[PDB]
C-alpha cells in the first residue's frame, strides 16, 4: 500500500566527507517526503520538507532531491557534530496514513581494532540463586560488526543466549559487547567444559575462550 | 390570462416530489435527505459558535452561512409543526411509516422554488419578449419550455437539493444586469454565492462585466465603482457578522472558510463527464505524476479555459452576449476542474436554458439536444437512488411538450451528429439493463457514460466559443 | 510553541490509558495531530492521526479498534485512548504537529512533544540481585584485568551503578538492560585495571534502584583457586 525502503542500513564517514542516503518510494503519488534527524534520547528534528525545501534553522550543507520514486538526501561537508539517525518520512495527503523509514545511522569511520575477550562463569552467590548465567565480554574493537557462539562440552548452543552492545564511545570511539547464557543450576552442572568463540572483521583468526567447570 | 403554466408546472413538480428521497434504507450513514434533516436539526439546538464544530464526521455543515440560516428557519417551522421529528441525537435516521415529514420537506423545496426560481426566469422572458415585440403566445411557450427543464426538476425533487435557490438568485443578478441596476445586480450575485459556493463559476464574468460597464465602457466613470464596492462588501459583512460577533470570532471565520473549501483528497475517485475521468482510463495519471502537479495543471487548465471569455467580455460588454459567455466560463470550470461530482452540470444549465428565448432554429435545436444529454448523464445516480420510472416520465414529457413530433438543425453534419448520439444513448440503455459487464472491470457502463457525455459537452463548449467569435458582428441585439 | 505530554506508567495487559497532549501558542484545529510511537531500540512508527478540520482519524493497521484518538480545540488538547494494551505495545510516545496548506502542500512535522514513556507489563516491582563479575583467578599479571558486577532480576527501569562510589570513573562500561523472557531485567558494570594494580586496589561497585529505593554495595575480588 504505502511504505518506503531506506538504504543503506548503515554508513560510516569521517569529517569533511560527503555522503548520500536514498529512499525508494512505493507508489509515487505524492511528493511530500521529509528528512528528520534524531539524537539518542531526544525527539527527532525536522530537516527537509516538501522533498527539496531546506528548513529555516539548519546549516545548508544538506540538500535533498526527488528522482521519480527514489528520493535522495546529500550532506556535503560532514561535520563531527552531525552524527545521528536519519529518517525518511512520506505522507500522501490529508486523511491518508503516513509512513516512516526504517532508520539510517551515520557513525565515525576509523581503523580496525581487536576485540579483547574475557569470560566469567557463574559464582557461588548465583549458585544459591537457582540458576547459572555464564557471560563473556568483548571490548574496544572495530568495526562494530562481530559475532560469538557458545560451545558447551563440545556443542553449539542456541536460543538461550543474549547479547548486548553499548553506543560508540566518545573519546576513542569503539564498541564493547557482552553475551550471557542462562542455564538451570543442574543444567550448568550437567556440563563440564564451556567456551565462546569470537569472530570479527578486525579479528584475523576467530578466537575461542574456554574453561572447564572449576 | 396565461397563468396556466404557473400551476401546471407546480403540479408537475409536486407529482415528481413523491419519489424516493436519496439514500432510502441506507442504515449506517444515509443519503442527502438525511443530511438536510440533520443540519436543520443541529442548527436549532446549538449556539452559533458550535454549528461548524459539532460533528464533523456526520454531515457537518458544509455550505456558506445562507444555507445555515435558511435551514434554521425551516427547522423552526418544522419544529412548530412537530418537534418530535427533530429529536437532537435521537431522530438521527428518522423513517416514518406514514410518510410523515416527507411531504413537509417536499413542500419546503416547492416553496423555495416558487419564491426564488419561478419569478426570475418568468420576468426575464417577459423582458426579452417586450424588447423584441413578439407574440404573447411565443413568450408563454418560451417560459413553459424552461420551467420544465427535466434535469433540475428531477434533482431538486426526489434527490433533494436546493439548487433552485442559488440558480434563481443568479437569474435575478442577470435581470438586474439587463436593466442596468448594477448596484443591485452585484448584491443578487453575492447572495447567490453565499448560498452555495459552487456558484463562483460566474464570478470571472461578473467581475469583468461590471468592471468594463461601470468603470470603462461608456466613459471612465468612477462613482459606480465605489457604489458597487460599497454594496458587495456590505453584503459580505452583513452575512458574516453573526459568525464573528455572536460566535467564537476569527476562529469561527477561519473554520467556516476552510470548511467551505476542504483540501483535496484522493485522485479521480468519481466518474463524471469531466476531462480527466475520460483520459484517466488511457494515460493513468495516478502513476505519471504526483498530486500537486495535478492540482496545478487543473488550475492552469481552468484559467486557460475561461480567460478568452473574460477578455472578450472586458472588451465588448453587450447585453446580447451574456448567455454565451456564461456558458463559456461555466463549462470551462466544469470541464477541467479537479474534483467535480455527478451534478454541477445544472450550473452550466442555467445559461443554457436561458437561451430558449432566442429566435434562431439551430440554437433551440442544440439547446434541446444538450438538455437531453445532461438529463442522460445523470442516470447512474438516479438508478442507484431508485427513480426507476420518473427518469423516463420526465424525459418523455419535456421532449413531447416542446414540439418534437414535427425538429433538428438545417445542416446534415449537426443532424448526423445529434442522431448518432441519440442512438448511443438508446444503445447504452441496453448494455446495462440486460448485459453484464465483462467482469474484467465491471464498472464500465458508467465509464462509457463518463465518456459519451464528454464529447457532447466539449463540442458544445467549442460551439459556444464559436458563437462568441462569429457573433460580435454588432448584430441587432434583438436576437 | 512547545507540546507537552501527560499520562504514562505501568499498565497490565487488558488495561487502558488515555494520553493527553497540550499545545502552546498555536491552534490545534489547524495542525493534524499525529501520535508517533517508538519501540525500545527500534525505529519510529506512526500510530494515529487527525485532520483538525474534518475529524479524519486514521489508525495504523495494528491498532484498529484497540485505540481511539480524539481532539478538543476548546483548550488546545489532544487525547489518545487505549483499550487493549497487549504486551508489545510498550514504547515511547510523542504527539506531533503537521501543518498542511492549499494544494496538499505539506510543511512537515514541525513541533514534537517531549515524549512520554509507556510500559505494558504484568509483574510486581522487584528489587535487584547482584553477583560480582570476579576477575579471572589465572589472569595475566600486570596488564589487562577486566572485572565488574552483574545485576539481574530487577523491575522496572531504571537502575544506576558506580564503582567505589564515584572513586573509580575511568574506562567503565554500562550495558543497556535487556528484557529477558522471564519478564525481569539485567545489566552490568565493567572496568579494567592493571592486574598488578588489581592485587593492590580495593574495588566495590554500588547499585541503586530509585523505584524500590534500594542501595547495595559489593566488593569484587578473584575467587580463591
Ligand atoms: C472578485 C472575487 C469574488 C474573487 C474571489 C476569489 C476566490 C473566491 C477564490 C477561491 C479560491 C480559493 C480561496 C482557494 C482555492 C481552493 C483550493 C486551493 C483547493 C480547492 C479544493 C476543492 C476540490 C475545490 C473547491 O470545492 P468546491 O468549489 O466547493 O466544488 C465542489 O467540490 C466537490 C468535490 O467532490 C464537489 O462534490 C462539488 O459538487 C463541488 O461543488
Amino acid at each position: 500500500d504505502i511504505q518506503m525502503t531506506q538504504s543503506p542500513s548503515s554508513l560510516s564517514a569521517s569529517v569533511g566527507d560527503r555522503v548520500t542516503i536514498t529512499c525508494r518510494a512505493s507508489q509515487s503519488v505524492s511528493s511530500a517526503v521529509a528528512w528528520y534527524q534524531q539524537k539518542p534520547g531526544k525527539a527527532p528534528k525536522l530537516l527537509i520538507y516538501s522533498a527539496s525545501s531546506l528548513y529555516s534553522g539548519v546549516p545548508s550543507r544538506f540538500s535533498g532531491s526527488r528522482s521519480g520514486t527514489d528520493f535522495t538526501l546529500t550532506i556535503s561537508s560532514l561535520q563531527p557534530e552531525d552524527f545521528a539517525t536519519y529518517y525518511c518520512q512520506q505522507s500522501y495527503w490529508v486523511g491518508y496514513p503516513i509512513t516512516f523509514g526504517q532508520g539510517t545511522k551515520v557513525e565515525i569511520k576509523r581503523t580496525v581494532a581487536a576485540p579483547s575477550v574475557f569470560i566469567f562463569p557463574p559464582s557461588d552467590s548465583q549458585l544459591k540463586s537457582g540458576t547459572a548465567s555464564v557471560v563473556c565480554l568483548l571490548n574496544n574493537f572495530y568495526p562494530r560488526e562481530a559475532k560469538v557462539q557458545w560451545k558447551v562440552d563440545n556443542a553449539l548452543q542456541s536460543g538461550n543466549s543474549q547479547e548486548s552492545v553499548t553506543e560508540q564511545d566518545s573519546k576513542d570511539s569503539t564498541y564493547s559487547l557482552s553475551s550471557t547464557l542462562t542455564l538451570s543450576k543442574a543444567d550448568y552442572e550437567k556440563h563440564k567444559v564451556y567456551a565462546c568463540e569470537v569472530t570479527h572483521q578486525g579479528l584475523s583468526s576467530p578466537v575461542t575462550k574456554s574453561f572447564n567447570r572449576g | 390570462p396565461e397563468y396556466i403554466i404557473f400551476v401546471c408546472a407546480v403540479i408537475l413538480r409536486c407529482t415528481i416530489g413523491l419519489g424516493p428521497y436519496s439514500g432510502k434504507g441506507s442504515p449506517p450513514l444515509y443519503g442527502d435527505f438525511e443530511a438536510q434533516r440533520h443540519w436543520m436539526e443541529i442548527t436549532q439546538h446549538l449556539p452559533l459558535s458550535k454549528w461548524y464544530w459539532y460533528d464533523l464526521q456526520y454531515w457537518g455543515l458544509d455550505y456558506p452561512p445562507l444555507t445555515a440560516f435558511h435551514s434554521y428557519l425551516l427547522g423552526l417551522i418544522g419544529s412548530f409543526f412537530n418537534p418530535s421529528w427533530f429529536a437532537l441525537e435521537k431522530s438521527r435516521g428518522f423513517e416514518s411509516p406514514d410518510n410523515g415529514l416527507k411531504t413537509y420537506m417536499r413542500s419546503t423545496v416547492i416553496i423555495s422554488d416558487i419564491l426564488f426560481y419561478f419569478p426570475a426566469v418568468i420576468y426575464f422572458t417577459k423582458w426579452l419578449g417586450r424588447y423584441r415585440n413578439q407574440s404573447p403566445i411565443g413568450q408563454s411557450i418560451a417560459a413553459s419550455a424552461i420551467l420544465f427543464q427535466p434535469s433540475l426538476m428531477l434533482i431538486d425533487h426526489g434527490h433533494f437539493q436546493y439548487n433552485s435557490v442559488m440558480l434563481g438568485l443568479t437569474a435575478y443578478a442577470i435581470n438586474n444586469l439587463l436593466d442596468e441596476y448594477y448596484a443591485m445586480a452585484a448584491v443578487c450575485f453575492v447572495l447567490s454565492i453565499c448560498f452555495k459556493q459552487m456558484a463562483l463559476y460566474y464570478a470571472p464574468i461578473f467581475f469583468a462585466y461590471l468592471l468594463s460597464r461601470s468603470l470603462l465602457f461608456p466613459k471612465f466613470n468612477i462613482a459606480r465603482l465605489t457604489v458597487i464596492a460599497f454594496a458587495t462588501l456590505a453584503t459580505f459583512a452583513i452575512i458574516f457578522a453573526p459568525l464573528y460577533f455572536l460566535g467564537g470570532g476569527l476562529k469561527n471565520i477561519h473554520q467556516c472558510i476552510h470548511r467551505i473549501f476542504p483540501f483535496a483528497r484522493g485522485i479521480f475517485e468519481d466518474k463524471v463527464a469531466n476531462f480527466w475521468c475520460v483520459t484517466n482510463v488511457f494515460v493513468k495519471y495516478k502513476e505519471r505524476f504526483t498530486i500537486q502537479q495535478l492540482q496545478l495543471y487543473s488550475l492552469i487548465a481552468t484559467v486557460i479555459g475561461f480567460l478568452p471569455a473574460m477578455i472578450m467580455t472586458l472588451l465588448h460588454p453587450k447585453k446580447h452576449l451574456l448567455p454565451y459567455v456564461l456558458i463559456a466560463c461555466s463549462m470551462s470550470f466544469f470541464l477541467f476542474s479537479f474534483q467535480v461530482h455527478e451534478k454541477t452540470i445544472l450550473i452550466p444549465l442555467l445559461p443554457i436554458t436561458l437561451l430558449y428565448s432566442s429566435t434562431d432554429w439551430n440554437v433551440l435545436s442544440l439547446v434541446s439536444w444538450i438538455n437531453n444529454v445532461a438529463l442522460f448523464t445523470l442516470w447512474p445516480l438516479l438508478k442507484k437512488d431508485g427513480l426507476h420510472l420518473q427518469y423516463a416520465v420526465s424525459f418523455l414529457l419535456s421532449n413531447w411538450l416542446i414540439g418534437n413530433f414535427s425538429l433538428l438543425p438545417y445542416n446534415v453534419v449537426w443532424k448526423s451528429f445529434i442522431i448518432g448520439t441519440y442512438i448511443a444513448m438508446g444503445f447504452y440503455h441496453f448494455l446495462d439493463q440486460f448485459v453484464a459487464p465483462p467482469s474484467k472491470y465491471p464498472d464500465l457502463w458508467v465509464l462509457l457514460n463518463c465518456a459519451v457525455g464528454f464529447i457532447c459537452f466539449s463540442i458544445f463548449w467549442l460551439w459556444s466559443y464559436y458563437k462568441i467569435f462569429t457573433s460580435g458582428s454588432k448584430s441587432m441585439k434583438d436576437l | 510553541v512547545q507540546l507537552v505530554e501527560s499520562g504514562g506508567g505501568l499498565v497490565q495487559p487488558g488495561g487502558s490509558l488515555r494520553l493527553s497532549c497540550a499545545a502552546s501558542g498555536f491552534n490545534v484545529y489547524s495542525s493534524s495531530i499525529h501520535w508517533v510511537r517508538q519501540a525500545p531500540g527500534k525505529g519510529l512508527e506512526w500510530v494515529a492521526s487527525i485532520s483538525s478540520y474534518s475529524g479524519y482519524t486514521s489508525y495504523a493497521d495494528s491498532v484498529k479498534g484497540r485505540f481511539t484518538i480524539s481532539a478538543d480545540t476548546s483548550k488546545n488538547t489532544a487525547y489518545l485512548q487505549m483499550n487493549s494494551l497487549r504486551a508489545e505495545d510498550t514504547a515511547v510516545y510523542y504527539c506531533a504537529r503537521e501543518y498542511w496548506s492549499w494544494y496538499s502542500y505539506s510543511y512537515g512535522i514541525d513541533y514534537w512533544g517531549q515524549g512520554t514513556l509507556v510500559t505494558v507489563s504484568s509483574a510486581s516491582t522487584k528489587g535487584p540481585s547482584v553477583f560480582p563479575l570476579a576477575p579471572s583467578s589465572k589472569s595475566t599479571s600486570g596488564g589487562t584485568a577486566a572485572l565488574g558486577c552483574l545485576v539481574k532480576d530487577y523491575f522496572p527501569e531504571p537502575v544506576t551503578v558506580s564503582w567505589n562510589s564515584g572513586a573509580l570513573t575511568s574506562g567503565v562500561h554500562t550495558f543497556p538492560a535487556v528484557l529477558q523472557s522471564s519478564g525481569l531485567y539485567s545489566l552490568s558494570s565493567v572496568v579494567t585495571v592493571p592486574s598488578s594494580s588489581l592485587g593492590t586496589q580495593t574495588y566495590i561497585c554500588n547499585v541503586n534502584h530509585k523505584p524500590s529505593n534500594t542501595k547495595v554495595d559489593k566488593k569484587v575480588e578473584p575467587k580463591s583457586c
